[PDB]
RNA sequence: CAGCUAGUUGGUGGGGUAACGGCCUACCAAGGCAAUGACGUGUAGCUAUGCUGAGAAGUAGAAUAGCCACAAUGGGACUG
RNA sequence: AUUGGGCGUAAAGCAAGCGCAGGCGGAUUGAAAAGUCUGGUGUUAAAGGCAGCUGCUUAACAGUUGUAUGCAUUGGAAAC
RNA sequence: CAAGGAUAGCACCGGUGAUUGGAGUUAAGUCGUAACAAGGUACCCCUACGAGAACGUGGGGGUGGAUCA
């Protein structure tokens, strides 16, 4: 049973609840009539499977999951440390 | 006018006509200047090159009897393949059916041609036909129906005419075959088709 | 039917038997023209099969003529 | 070699040596100087390989905390500079890439544009005979 | 050869105790095959400002080039804020023009070309600008000589 | 302008005012609601038939109109034609217009209509000033 | 049109949906979204496309086709 | 007015300044490739635009043969 | 749970409505000459007072002012 699911990359931005965090994701894509590559800025808000724990100013790849609740529909996947 | 009834006036107007000469023949005075009463020394209140494109442009329908918005129909299916347009245009109207009969030496004229045709008195592939918007495409014939074949006019005019380079005819049976395609050097013309092709604006 | 008066058309399309004509469908089968009929039908011949392999039955009005091209002789090999 | 009166980077490649070319055709000079890069180098390559100017230096002095680079013009006995106009097309608020069949030619071939794809500068006749589109920065002719 | 007119108007100076009226008269000159010329005139009456306008043009007159019967490059030409865009037309299209303009490449002996005509249009600065930019034309063997490379591309 | 500033103010079109807005409002029963259909032509009564004078450049006495209209607006009119059959309380036929002799007066009313009777003569102009063919 | 929001926000247990989920419930906890334009207001069926323009684009989204919407107005539920 | 406009005297450079965010940025090298360039694959329905062909006396028309931006995965290029 | 009613007053947008304000449109209306020249007190801009009006003046600023330049 293969599993798959879209894939983003993005800063954990903050946290305030339990086991849950809000990241903030960034896309520079093109302008839809000056192409010119415009930066826009998102809220999510994930929650700690158990294999991990959100620590603010951190890069995550979280993945889709079935919807926890309203904002809930991605959970922190993968963290790269500092380096 | 698809059937103006009236050609001598365009003819003086224009100083031009659709055979060689034969509109004027001397029944009274033979005056080349503009019919109707506006003054013989008079000729015109605008002469740009809008005022000479229209002229050319009414000339070379009038030689036809031809209306505008068939033309401008014609123009937009010559849009469509291309090449030099400018003689491509000529080729394709002299395609038309009467065209070609007067080519055959059939009938003097377009509009005895085409009240000919339209009377049911031509046959070609085997099927009546009763109009002269047909594109003759190279390599077709046409019958004369025999039963109409007891027609004055065509067995007089048959012999007494010209026939063009580009179609061949035996007169005898009196059917005719389209050869290839007209030329501008070998048809009576000084038409400048250029003013005709930027004419229309419509496309 | 489809195209012109006095001069009908009917795309031999799949399609499963649940909405109207000229709409959702999967594939495209081919064209009959019934306004010349000469024992001639445009089909693909391998399309069908996996047409008829997936359930959803042609029109019932075309039989024959898959008979006619030789269709039904090679489906029904399943059942044999 | 010797230059004084320290020179200072305009701000960018691209628009530097072009202001510096348009002035130079301008005031009919002989020499321009300006600060050494990779990219300036690479343009400098390719139009003195284009046929559109005369001789090109880079030099340093110790170490790359003072390299610069200089160019001469093409010209005739007559005083008319090869090059005769010159319009920049990307600006560094703006970016344009295009494909293979969205390459634009100049005059009408007349021209030479300056497109780097993957391997720095090129001449437009060449990309199109390896088929590779890319990004166009000026127009000279 | 032609010395067909594009605009005459009339113009009058102001004086103490009267002001004079007279006829102003722009024309073109063209042999159809190379010689183009174009020129201003003032008079009391019409064959003498027509006669000193054809001096004039006659005087100014200077040769142009042909490139297969068409520009064979783009040119924007100025003079006194009034853009001419001149393109290339391919043979078999026709040529297209405005009164002025067409009446200016037909002179001159030109087939065909794409013309458009930015800023306020003015018969006399117009003018000025078109010749001004057909002048400007460049060719494959002046780029050859200014090059190292001897072909067009 | 600039890229930037292009981004953040996108240029926005500038549109003429129509020159007959009342030809475009329409209203209805039931309830009070303002619509916009943007007609060709509507009809209307006249409330006053009198004359008034035209500005500098000409001086002379035109037949203008007032009508109201089954919608809200209600405007004024000129009148053509040699001699009118307008005296009051008509219902006529109101169509798009200018006339440049009267302040405002941005309408016609077409002859031959419902009511009003046209210049029975006027041959050489008879698709307006309603009229039959030229006389037999 | 400067702040909107209280099942609104989240954990736990149960119920329930055709399934997943404040979808509902008991306790506990207090944020979410926003100046990159929430929220309020005005207008509007969307899409392939029709038309114009060479184009970037502008305009309207009639046939025709796909989707949702409602069936005098508003609430419910049974049936399968 | 991205294509394709301006701000001395015609409309238009804020009265001037400090600056949050945003936008834009000195040179050399490395790494991946965030876009970009460039392949394959699957997706952009039908009808419709455009090109060829065919039967309607024939054009109008209809059918057919192809074409059409964009999206995601996947491998190359590392000049920006 | 619960449409719906009833009461009570809070928000938001419209129609209408005596009667007055200002603006535009009208062929040398009356008033006075305000401005255009050094327009007969140089002009103009900001602000305050006052008078039938045109504006006059106070304070500050400029020449898009004439002579001398
Ligand atoms: C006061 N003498 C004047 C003075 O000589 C003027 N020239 C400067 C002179 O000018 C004229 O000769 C003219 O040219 C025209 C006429 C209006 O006044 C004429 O008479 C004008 C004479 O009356």
């Amino acid at each position: 049973k293969r599993n798959q699911r879209k894939v983003l990359i993005g800063i954990v931005k903050s946290t305030k609840n339990a086991k849950t965090a809000t990241v903030q994701v960034e896309s520079r894509f093109k302008h839809p009539l000056y192409h010119k590559s415009v930066v826009r800025h998102k809220k999510y808000q994930a929650h700690n499977e158990g294999e991990v724990l959100a620590k603010d100013g951190d890069k995550v790849q979280i993945v889709e999951t079935r919807p926890l609740s309203a904002t809930k529909r991605f959970r922190i996947a993968k963290i790269i440390e500092r380096a | 006018m698809k059937y103006t009834g009236s050609i001598f006036k365009r003819s003086r107007r224009l100083g031009f006509s659709l055979l060689e000469n034969n509109k004027e023949f001397s029944k009274g005075k033979k005056r080349k200047t503009i019919p109707g009463q506006h003054g013989n020394r008079f000729r015109s209140s605008t002469m740009s090159g809008y005022a000479q494109q229209l002229q050319e442009k009414q000339r070379m329908q009038y030689m036809y009897g031809i209306t505008d918005k068939q033309f401008r129909r014609l123009f937009r299916l010559v849009l469509k393949q291309r090449g030099n347009l400018a003689v491509n245009l000529f080729r394709v109207l002299e395609s038309r059916l009467d065209n070609i009969v007067y080519r055959m030496g059939f009938a003097p004229t377009r509009r005895s041609a085409r009240q000919l045709v339209n009377h049911g008195h031509v046959l070609l592939n085997d099927r009546t036909v009763d109009t002269p918007s047909i594109i003759l495409n190279p390599g077709d014939k046409v019958r004369l129906k025999a039963k109409t074949i007891k027609i004055p006019i065509v067995k007089a005019a048959s012999e007494s005419g010209v026939v063009s380079p580009f179609v061949e005819t035996n007169n005898k049976t009196f059917e005719g075959t389209y050869v290839r395609f007209p030329e501008r050097s070998e048809l009576p013309a000084g038409i400048n088709e250029s003013y005709v092709v930027e004419w229309y604006k419509r496309l | 039917r489809m195209g012109r008066v006095h001069y009908p058309t009917y795309r031999i399309v799949a399609v499963d038997s649940r909405v109207k004509r000229d709409g959702k469908y999967i594939a495209l089968i081919g064209h009959l023209n019934p306004a010349l009929k000469e024992n001639k039908c445009k089909i693909d011949e391998a399309v069908a099969l996996e047409w008829l392999n997936k359930g959803a039955k042609p029109t019932d009005t075309v039989r024959s003529l898959f008979s006619q091209t030789g269709l039904w002789k090679k489906f029904v090999e399943s059942k044999k | 070699i010797t230059t004084t009166k320290p020179i200072k980077a305009h701000f960018d490649p691209v628009a530097d040596l072009l202001t510096k070319i348009n002035n130079a055709r301008k005031a009919k000079l002989m020499t321009v100087t300006t600060i050494a890069s990779k990219l300036k180098i690479a343009i400098l390559e390719i139009l003195v390989k284009e046929g559109y100017l005369a001789n090109f230096q880079v030099l340093e002095n110790k170490s790359k905390t003072k390299r610069i680079v200089t160019f001469n013009l093409k010209y005739t006995q007559r005083r008319i500079p090869s090059i005769n106009g010159v319009k920049q097309i990307s600006k560094p608020g703006l970016r344009i890439y295009r494909p293979f069949e969205k390459l634009p030619l100049v005059l009408n071939g007349l021209g030479i544009a300056i497109i780097s794809t993957s391997d720095g500068v090129m001449t437009d006749k060449v990309a199109r005979l390896k088929k590779i589109g890319g990004e166009i920065l000026a127009y000279v002719w | 050869f032609e010395e067909r007119i594009v605009k005459l108007k009339r113009i009058s100076k102001t004086t103490k105790g009267g002001r004079n009226m007279r006829f102003s008269v722009l024309v073109v000159v063209g042999n159809r095959k190379g010689k183009i010329g174009y020129g201003i005139a003032k008079a009391l009456e019409v064959p003498n400002a027509i006669k000193k306008a054809i001096k004039a043009a006659h005087n100014s007159l200077h040769t142009i080039e042909i490139h297969k019967g068409s520009i064979y490059h783009e040119v924007i030409g100025r003079s006194g804020a009034s853009r001419v865009l001149l393109k290339p037309a391919p043979q078999g299209t026709g040529i297209i023009a405005g009164g002025a303009i067409r009446a200016i490449i037909e002179l001159a002996g030109y087939s065909d070309i794409y013309t458009k005509n930015l800023g306020r249009n003015t018969p006399i600065n117009m003018i000025h600008a078109t010749m001004d930019g057909i002048l400007k034309q460049l060719s494959p063997r002046r780029v050859a000589i200014l090059r190292n490379k001897n072909l067009n591309e | 302008a600039t890229i930037a500033q292009l981004i953040r103010k996108p240029r926005k079109k500038k549109k003429v005012k129509s020159k007959s807005p009342a030809l475009h409002y329409n209203l209805n029963l039931l309830n009070k609601k303002v619509t916009n259909v943007y007609s060709p032509l509507k009809r209307g009564v006249c409330t006053r038939v009198g004359t008034m004078t035209p500005k500098k450049p000409n001086s002379a006495l035109r037949k203008y109109a007032k009508v109201r209209l089954t919608n809200g607006f209600e405007v004024l009119t000129y009148i053509p034609g040699e001699g009118h059959n307008l005296q009051e309380h008509s219902v006529t036929l109101l169509r798009g217009g200018r006339v440049k002799d009267l302040p405002g007066v941005r309408y016609h009313i077409v002859r031959g209509t419902l009511d009003t009777v046209g210049v029975e003569k006027r041959r050489q102009q008879r698709s307006a000033y309603g009229a039959k063919k030229p006389k037999a």
